[PDB]
């Protein structure tokens, strides 16, 4: 589930960066 | 009351589906494919609903309960927001820059709630 979370963290970083440009 | 929890395998598997569909939504935001938001939101909603169904309704560990409503709440908001790309009357104006941010924010919340669930579930499945 580490890799599950890492893949989630990857997606969250991308989404919030889109929100911060 | 019910502390039964789904398989780790199963959660991951369902987690991957949610993450894949939200990724597709992100790309469409980057691409200004606003007409993709409603179908993306449908796929995410399905994926969310299946992951939430891996758990019993009224389950037991509080953090599982907190995470689930936020997961479910956020899926519901994402669908609602996305529909707003479809204006009231034809050729009505839409604030796509604001709406898109609202959309992505909602998607963040889903990913957040999902990871919460992954974290608690993978954890409780050892000791």
């Amino acid at each position: 589930g580490s890799s599950a979370t890492r893949e989630l963290d990857e997606l969250m970083a991308s989404l919030s960066d889109f929100k911060m440009q | 009351l019910d502390p039964g929890l789904p398989s780790t395998e199963d959660v991951i598997l369902k987690t991957e589906q949610v993450t894949k569909n939200i990724q597709e939504l992100l790309r469409a935001a980057q691409e200004f494919k606003h007409d993709s938001f409603v179908p993306c939101s449908e796929k995410i909603h399905l994926a969310v609903t299946e992951m939430a169904s891996l758990f019993p309704k009224r389950p037991a560990l509080e953090p599982v309960r907190s995470s689930l409503r936020l997961l479910n709440a956020s899926a519901y908001r994402l669908q609602s927001e996305c529909r707003k790309t479809v204006p009231p009357e034809p050729g009505a104006p839409v604030d796509f820059q604001l709406l898109t941010q609202q959309v992505i924010q909602c998607a963040y919340d889903i990913a957040k709630a999902a990871k919460q669930l992954v974290t608690i579930t993978t954890r409780e499945k050892k000791q």
